[PDB]
C-alpha cells in the first residue's frame, strides 16, 4: 500500500503519495508539475524544518505508519498556513459534555 | 425456555463465557425454526427437517466456545442453512466483520432472508449490541472460487469427507481456526504456518454428510466465490458513531434509546434511517 | 486531470478525477453545463470527506482485514448530512 | 477351298443334359427323339434354364408363377426367356 | 420553503437552450436537497410544478409550430423542435434526483410532450408526408429526409419499455399501407384494360421491385419490422391479384406455341399469389396429353407394323415437351410432375411392344443397321430405354426383346457381336433382373461348347468331309421352340454322316444327347443347267427337292410324287415349291410348273414340276456360267403369324405378370384387407405390368380360387399368405 500524504500552502493543499525509498526532490517535483510553481524562494519543510534544497533521502520522517489513508503525514510546505474552520459545533444537550 | 435452556447450558459449562452468553440469550430459539412447531429448539434432538439442519442447542454451544470470535475477525461459514448461527456470530464480531455464508438449496436461503428481516424488525436485542448482517451466496461446499483472499475462522456445517479435508485447509489464513465434524467428529485446526497445520479433537457429535459435487462439463468447481469485500459509506460509518456515543452515555447514567434518538436536531427520514434503521 | 474540491470558506483541495469520480453527484457536475464550489459545505467536512475517498479507493482491494476510520463526535452530524448530498 | 459340297451346311441341333445317352430318366420313347414327359405323365417344347437342365413349357406359359420348376429333372427353373 | 424563485427561471433556461451559468447548474444541485429534507410534502409537489412549466413551454412550442402553413416547414418545425427536446431530455434529470432511463421528469417529458404537441398537430404531420411520397411515385424526386425524420420521432415517443411498438407503428405505417393501396388499385385501371397480359405482367413485375425498393429505403427494418411484408402484399394484392383471371388467360396460347419466354413472366407472377398457378400446371398438363393422344391414339391402331414411326414419333413427342418444360418452367418440380404426368397419360394408352421391335431393326442384319455404325446403334438404343422409363407397362418390351434376341442369336443374323455384348449394359441400366442379362453371356459360352464340340468331332470322323462339317450343339431351348418338328429326307452325303454323328455324341459325350431340326438347317449345293452352272444356297427342304430332281433336272415329278420323296406335310412342300417357283423379286424360277396358280394353296396333288433348264445367276441383265444363289430369305425366319403368338403371350404377362406383383404383396404381407393389396399394388405394378382393376378383380379372384391364397374364414376382405 502507498502512503496518503497531505501538502499545505496558504489556502491550498495536496493529497499525494510516492514510496519510502523515495527522496525529497521527487516530492518537489510533483508539487512543481500539479502547481506549475518553480521554486521562486519556496523549497519543502518538514513541520517547518528547511530539508535545504531537497534531493536527499536520509531525513525521511515520512515513515509509513504516518502517511495512512485513515491519516495523513503532514509536510509543512516566507510560510503563512491558513487553517481551516474550526467545527462550528457544541454538545447540543444530547452529549453531556 | 430460552433463559431456562441458556441456565443448563451454564451449569453444563456449554456457554461458560459473557460473550456466548450474551448471544444466546438476544436470539430466542424456535423464532429460527419451522413456522409449524416453534417447540424444538429448546431441545437437544435432530433439528433435521426438509432441507434445514439447524443445531441451536448444545451443539451449537460447543461450537462457539470452540470459535473464539473475538471482535474484528472474519467467520465464514459452510452450510449457513437457516443462518441461525451465522445471527449469533454476527451479534459478537461487531461493525467491521466479514461474514458471509453458502449453502446448496436456494429456497432455504429465501427462507432465511425471511428470518433475518423478521429478527431486524421484530427482535428486542438487535439495539443492544453493534450487530454484523451475514450475507449468503448459493452453492456447493466444495466448489468456492479459486482466487479467495483467506479467513480466519472457518466452520463446516456438517460432515466433512476426509479426501477433501486439506481442500479447506489452504483456504485458512496464517494463523486461523478451523472447527469441523469431519467423520461426523468435532475437532478444531490452527494454521501454525505457511504450510504447517496442527489438530485437537473436542468431541464426539452426530451429523449427516455433505453431498459431493456431481456436475461436469461446467464452471462449477471451485468457482462459487464469497460476496465482494467491499468499504462501505459513509453514512453507515457515521449512524455506528452516533450509535457508540448515544450508548455510551446510557451506560454511564444507568450507574431507552429510541427516545433519545429521536430529539437530535435532524431531517425526519434522517431520524428513522440514519439511526433507527427503521425502528 | 485534477479537480479541484472549494468549499465555502473559498478553501482548496487538490483531487485527481479517478479518485474523485466514485460518486453520483460529482459525476452529475461535470456531466451537464474543472473545480466544484460546494456552497453548503465547509472547509473542514470537506477534507475528511476527501480522506474518505482515497481511503476507499486504497482499500476496494481489500483482502480480509478491516481497519477502522476515525471519527470526531464535534463534526459527525454534519458528515452525516453532507454525505447523503454526493454518493 | 471348299466349293462343291456343304461347305456351309446348317446342321441345326440341340443337346439335353442327362447321366447318359444309353436310357430315359422321364420318357420312353428313344433319346435322339422328343421327350415323352408330355404325354406319358401328362406337346414336348423344350426350354432352356440358368442351371443348365431342359423343361417343357406346356403350361408354364401362364403358370410359371407358381410351377417355376424343371419336370424333366429334379431341379427348379430359373427364368431366362419369356418369349417365342 | 420558497425556492419557486430562482428555479423557475433555471428550468425555463434549460429547456430552451439558453446559456446557463456554472454556478446556477451547481447551485440547483443544493436546493432541491434543501427543499425535500426540511419539509414533508417537497416529493408531492416538486414535480407538479415541474409539469406546470413543461406544459407551458410545450404550448409555446405548439403555437409556433402551427404557426408555418407549409408542409416542408411543418415537418422541419417538428423536427427541430423535438431535436432539442430530446437533446435536452438528458440534462435536466440530473438535479431532481431520488423524488419517486428510469428517471421521472424524462418519463413526464415524453408523456407530455406526446399528449400535449403530438395528438395534436400529428393529424397533419402523418398526411403530408405521405402525400410526398405519392410525389415521389410520380415522378417528383422529394427529398426523402422530409419523411425519414417522422419515422425516428415516433419510435422514440414510446417510452413504454415493455411494448414500445405502438406509436409508430399505430399512427405511420397504416398511413403508408392506405396511400400504397390507394395509388396502386386506382393506377391498375390505366393497363387493366389498355394493353394485354404480357405487358401487364411486365408494367405489375416493375412496380413490385421499385415499390420493394421504396419499402427498404423509408420502412423502417430495426428488428421485428415485418414491415416490408405487409406493403409488399398489399401491393401483389393491388397488382396481380387484381388483374389474376385476366393474365391465365393467355396461359394456353403461350404454352400451345412454344412461347417459353413469356411464360418465364406468367410463372414468375403467378407463384407469387397462393391460387393462381394451378391453371398453369393444368394448361401444360393438358396441353401435353391432348397433343400426344390426339395423334397417338389412332396411331397406335393405324401403324400396324411400322414400329420406326411409332418410335420416332413417341421420341420426337418426348424431346419437344421436355425441352418446353426444361425452359418455360427452369426445371421447376411442380411442371416436372405435371410432365411426367402427361407422359404417363399418352405413352400408357395400350402396350409399346413396338420399341422392342425397334430394338431389333437396330440389333438385326436390317437396313436400318446396315447404315449406322455401333456408337449410333446405341445412341439410338439410348432413345428406346428413356421411352422404356416411362410407360407402366414396361414387360411387354421383354417378350419381343428376347424372342427378336434368341432368333438373332440362334440363326447367325446378328448385325455384329459388340453390338449385341452391348445390350448387357442395356438392360443394367434399364433395370432388369440379371436372370435375364446374363442370358447373352451363357448362349455365347453354349456356342463355345458347340465350337468345341464340332471340332472335337471333325478331329475323329473323317459322307460329307470332315472339313465342311459343322454341327450345331447348343442348349435345347435354343432350337425346340415349336410343335413342328417336321423331319425331311437327306442327300446321300448327310444320310451316311448323321448315324455317326449321333453315335459319337452318344458314346463320346455320354449325356449330351443330340437332336436334329431339318425345319431351320439349310446347306449350299451345286447343280447345272442348259445355261450354266451354279450354287444354290437353301433350306434343308428345297435341298431335298434339288437333291431329288438333281438325278433328273429335265424329268417331271408330280406334287404327290415329291411329297413322297421329301415326306413333307402340305404346307411346308407349299411353301418350298412356292419359294422355287415364284420366289418374290427373283430374276429366274428354280422350278417351273405347268399350271397357273396365284398363290401356294392353288397347287394340287397331280401338278406337275420340271427343273428349268435356264436358271442361273444373272447379273446386268446377263445370264453367268457360275455363281452363288440365296433362296432361303423369309423361309427360315417368321411371318405376321409370330405378332400373333408374340401378342397372345403378352396378353398372358399382363394376367401372370400381375398376379405375381400380388404375391408378392403376399409374401411381404402375411395378412392384409383388399384395399391394402390393391394400394400396393400400385406401386408394384409399375415394375412388370399395370393393367386396370377391371382386371385385377378377375386375377385375385383366379389366384384365390386356385389354393394358392388365403382368405380368412369369417372375412372375405382379408387376404392371408403362408408359408
Amino acid at each position: 500500500m502507498d502512503v496518503f500524504l497531505m501538502i499545505r500552502r496558504h489556502k491550498t493543499t495536496i493529497f499525494t503519495d510516492a514510496k519510502e525509498s523515495s527522496t525529497v526532490f521527487e516530492l518537489k517535483r510533483i508539487v512543481e508539475g500539479i502547481l506549475k510553481r518553480p521554486p521562486d524562494e519556496q523549497r519543502l519543510y518538514k513541520d517547518d524544518q528547511l530539508l535545504d534544497d531537497g534531493k536527499t533521502l536520509g531525513e525521511c520522517g515520512f515513515t509509513s505508519q504516518t502517511a495512512r489513508p485513515q491519516a495523513p503525514a503532514t509536510v509543512g510546505l516566507a510560510l503563512c498556513i491558513e487553517p481551516f474552520s474550526s467545527p462550528p459545533e457544541l454538545p447540543d444537550v444530547m452529549k453531556p459534555q | 425456555d430460552n433463559d431456562d435452556l441458556i441456565d443448563n447450558l451454564k451449569e453444563a459449562q456449554y456457554i461458560r463465557t459473557e460473550r456466548v452468553e450474551q448471544a444466546f440469550r438476544a436470539i430466542d430459539r424456535g423464532d429460527y425454526y419451522l413456522e409449524g412447531y416453534r417447540d424444538n429448539a429448546y431441545k437437544d434432538l435432530a433439528w433435521k427437517h426438509g432441507n434445514i439442519h439447524l443445531s441451536a442447542p448444545c451443539i451449537y454451544s460447543e461450537v462457539m466456545e470452540a470459535l473464539k470470535l473475538q471482535p474484528g475477525l472474519s467467520f465464514l461459514n459452510l452450510g449457513s442453512g437457516t443462518g441461525y448461527l451465522s445471527t449469533m456470530v454476527g451479534l459478537i464480531l461487531g461493525p467491521f466483520g466479514i461474514n458471509h455464508g453458502i449453502e446448496l438449496h436456494s429456497d432455504v436461503v429465501e427462507y432465511a432472508k425471511e428470518k433475518l428481516e423478521s429478527f431486524i424488525k421484530n427482535s428486542d436485542s438487535f439495539d443492544k449490541f453493534e450487530f454484523c448482517e451475514p450475507a449468503f451466496v448459493v452453492g456447493n461446499c466444495l466448489q468456492i472460487a479459486s482466487d479467495s483472499h483467506q479467513y480466519d475462522r472457518i466452520y463446516c456445517g456438517a460432515g466433512v469427507q476426509k479426501d477433501h479435508e486439506n481442500y479447506m485447509k489452504i483456504l485458512l489464513k496464517v494463523g486461523g481456526i478451523l472447527v469441523m465434524p469431519i467423520e461426523d467428529q468435532l475437532t478444531q485446526i490452527m494454521r501454525t504456518g505457511q504450510n504447517t497445520w496442527e489438530s485437537k479433537n473436542i468431541l464426539a457429535v452426530s451429523f449427516a454428510p455433505l453431498v459431493q459435487p456431481s456436475k461436469n462439463d461446467n464452471g462449477k468447481p471451485d468457482s462459487v466465490g464469497l460476496p465482494p469485500c467491499a468499504v462501505r459509506n459513509l453514512q453507515d460509518l457515521a449512524r455506528i458513531y452516533i450509535r457508540r456515543t448515544l450508548r455510551n452515555f446510557i451506560n454511564d447514567e444507568m450507574q431507552q434509546n429510541l427516545l433519545r434518538e429521536k430529539i437530535m436536531k435532524l431531517p425526519l427520514p434522517e431520524s428513522l434511517k440514519a439511526y433507527l434503521t427503521y425502528f | 486531470m485534477y479537480v479541484k474540491l472549494i468549499s465555502s470558506d473559498g478553501h482548496e483541495f487538490i483531487v485527481k478525477r479517478e479518485h474523485a469520480l466514485t460518486s453520483g453527484t460529482i459525476k452529475a457536475m461535470l456531466s451537464g453545463p474543472n473545480e466544484v464550489n460546494f456552497r453548503e459545505i465547509p472547509s473542514h467536512v470537506l477534507s475528511k470527506v476527501c480522506m474518505y475517498f482515497t481511503y476507499k479507493v486504497r482499500y476496494t482491494n481489500s483482502s480480509t482485514e478491516i481497519p477502522e476510520f476515525p471519527i470526531a463526535p464535534e463534526i459527525a452530524l454534519e458528515l452525516l448530512m453532507a454525505a447523503n448530498f454526493l454518493d | 477351298d471348299k466349293m462343291f459340297s456343304l461347305k456351309k451346311w446348317n446342321a441345326v441341333a440341340m443337346w439335353s443334359w442327362d447321366v447318359e445317352c444309353d436310357t430315359c430318366a422321364i420318357c420312353r420313347v428313344q433319346v435322339m427323339d422328343a421327350c415323352l414327359r408330355c404325354q406319358a405323365e401328362n406337346d414336348c417344347v423344350v426350354v432352356w434354364g440358368e442351371c443348365n437342365h431342359s423343361f417343357h413349357n406346356c403350361c408354364m406359359s401362364l403358370w410359371v408363377k407358381q410351377n417355376n420348376r424343371c419336370p424333366l429333372c429334379q431341379q427348379d427353373w430359373v427364368v431366362q426367356r419369356i418369349g417365342k | 420553503e420558497d425556492k419557486w424563485d430562482f428555479m423557475r427561471p433555471i428550468v425555463l433556461k434549460l429547456l430552451r437552450q439558453e446559456s446557463v451559468t456554472k454556478q446556477q447548474w451547481f447551485d440547483l444541485f443544493s436546493d432541491v436537497h434543501a427543499v425535500c429534507l426540511w419539509d414533508d410534502k417537497g416529493p408531492a409537489k416538486i414535480h407538479q410544478a415541474l409539469k406546470e412549466d413543461i406544459l407551458e413551454f410545450i404550448k409555446q412550442a405548439q403555437a409556433r409550430v402551427l404557426s408555418h402553413q407549409d408542409d416542408t416547414a411543418l415537418l422541419k418545425a417538428y423536427i427541430v423542435e423535438w431535436r432539442k427536446f430530446f437533446t435536452q431530455c438528458d440534462i435536466l434529470p440530473k438535479p431532481f434526483c431520488q423524488l419517486e432511463e428510469d428517471s421521472i421528469v424524462r418519463k413526464l417529458m415524453l408523456d407530455t410532450w406526446n399528449e400535449s404537441i403530438f395528438s395534436n398537430i400529428k393529424n397533419r404531420l402523418q398526411d403530408s408526408a405521405m402525400k410526398l411520397v405519392h410525389a415521389e411515385r410520380l415522378g417528383e424526386a422529394f427529398d426523402s429526409q422530409l419523411v425519414i425524420g417522422v419515422r425516428e420521432s415516433y419510435v422514440n415517443l414510446c417510452s413504454n419499455p415493455e411494448d414500445k411498438l405502438q406509436i409508430y407503428r399505430d399512427n405511420f405505417e397504416k398511413a403508408y399501407l392506405d396511400s400504397t393501396e390507394r395509388f396502386y388499385r386506382t393506377q391498375a385501371p390505366s393497363y387493366l384494360q389498355q394493353n394485354g397480359v404480357q405487358n401487364y405482367m411486365k408494367y405489375a413485375d416493375a412496380k413490385l421491385k421499385e415499390e420493394e425498393k421504396r419499402a427498404l429505403r423509408y420502412l423502417e427494418t430495426r428488428r421485428e419490422c415485418n414491415s416490408v411484408e405487409a406493403l409488399m402484399e398489399c401491393c401483389v394484392n393491388a397488382l396481380v391479384t387484381s388483374f389474376k383471371e385476366t393474365i391465365l388467360a393467355e396461359c394456353q396460347g403461350m404454352i400451345k406455341r412454344n412461347e417459353t419466354e413469356k411464360l418465364h413472366l406468367m410463372f414468375s407472377l403467378m407463384d407469387k399469389v397462393p391460387n393462381g398457378i394451378e391453371p398453369m400446371l393444368k394448361d401444360l398438363e393438358e396441353h401435353i396429353i391432348s397433343a400426344g393422344l390426339a395423334d397417338m391414339v389412332a396411331a397406335a391402331e393405324t401403324i400396324t407394323t411400322d414400329s420406326e414411326k411409332y418410335v420416332e414419333q413417341l421420341l420426337t413427342l418426348f424431346n419437344r415437351f421436355s425441352k418446353l418444360v426444361k425452359e418455360a418452367f427452369q426445371d421447376d418440380p411442380r411442371f416436372l410432375t405435371a410432365r411426367d404426368k402427361a407422359y404417363k397419360a399418352v405413352v400408357n394408352d395400350k402396350c409399346p411392344e413396338l420399341l422392342a421391335n425397334y430394338c431389333d431393326m437396330l440389333l438385326r442384319k436390317t437396313p436400318l443397321s446396315k447404315k449406322l455404325t455401333s456408337e449410333e446403334i446405341e445412341a439410338k438404343l439410348k432413345e428406346v430405354l428413356l421411352v422404356l422409363k416411362y410407360v407402366q407397362n414396361k414387360d411387354v418390351f421383354m417378350r419381343y426383346h428376347k424372342a427378336h434376341l434368341t432368333r438373332r442369336l440362334i440363326l447367325d443374323i446378328s448385325a455384329d457381336s459388340e453390338i449385341e455384348e452391348n445390350m448387357v449394359e442395356w438392360l443394367r441400366e434399364v433395370g432388369m433382373p440379371a436372370d435375364y442379362v446374363n442370358k447373352l453371356a451363357r448362349m455365347f459360352q453354349d456356342i463355345k461348347v458347340s465350337e468345341d464340340l464340332n471340332q472335337a468331332f471333325k478331329e475323329m470322323h473323317k459322307a460329307l468331309p470332315a472339313d465342311s462339317v459343322n454341327i450345331k450343339i447348343l442348349n435345347a431351348g435354343a432350337w425346340s421352340r415349336s410343335s413342328e418338328k417336321v423331319f425331311v429326307s437327306l442327300p446321300t452325303e448327310l444320310e451316311d454322316l448323321i448315324p455317326e454323328v449321333e453315335e459319337f455324341y452318344k458314346k463320346n459325350h455320354y449325356g449330351r444327347k443330340l437332336h436334329w431340326h431339318h425345319l431351320m438347317s439349310n446347306g449350299i449345293i451345286t447343280f447345272k443347267n442348259e445355261v450354266g452352272q451354279y450354287d444354290l444356297e437353301v433350306t434343308t427342304f428345297q435341298l431335298a427337292v434339288l437333291f431329288a430332281w438333281n438325278q433328273r433336272p429335265r424329268e417331271k415329278i408330280s406334287f404327290e410324287n415329291v411329297k413322297l420323296a421329301t415326306e413333307l406335310p402340305d404346307a411346308e412342300l407349299r411353301r418350298t415349291l412356292w419359294s422355287l417357283v415364284a420366289f418374290p423379286k427373283l430374276k429366274r424360277q428354280v422350278l417351273l410348273y405347268e399350271p397357273q396358280v396365284n398363290s401356294p394353296k392353288d397347287f394340287t396333288e397331280g401338278t406337275l414340276f420340271s427343273v428349268n433348264q435356264e436358271f442361273s445367276l444373272i447379273k446386268n441383265a446377263k445370264v453367268q456360267k457360275r455363281g452363288k444363289i440365296n433362296l432361303i430369305g423369309r423361309l427360315q425366319l417368321t411371318t405376321e403369324r409370330m405378332r400373333e403368338e408374340e401378342n397372345e403371350g403378352i396378353v398372358q404377362l399382363r394376367i401372370l405378370r400381375t398376379q405375381e406383383a400380388i404375391i408378392q404383396i403376399m409374401k411381404m404381407r402375411k395378412k392384409i384387407s383388399n384395399a391394402q393389396l390393391q394400394t400396393e399394388l400400385v406401386e408394384i405394378l409399375k415394375n412388370m405390368f399395370l393393367p386396370q382393376k377391371k382386371m385385377i378383380k378377375e386375377q385375385i379372384e383366379w389366384l384365390i380360387e386356385h389354393k394358392y391364397i388365403l382368405r380368412d374364414e369369417s372375412d372375405i376382405n382379408t387376404f392371408i399368405y403362408m408359408a
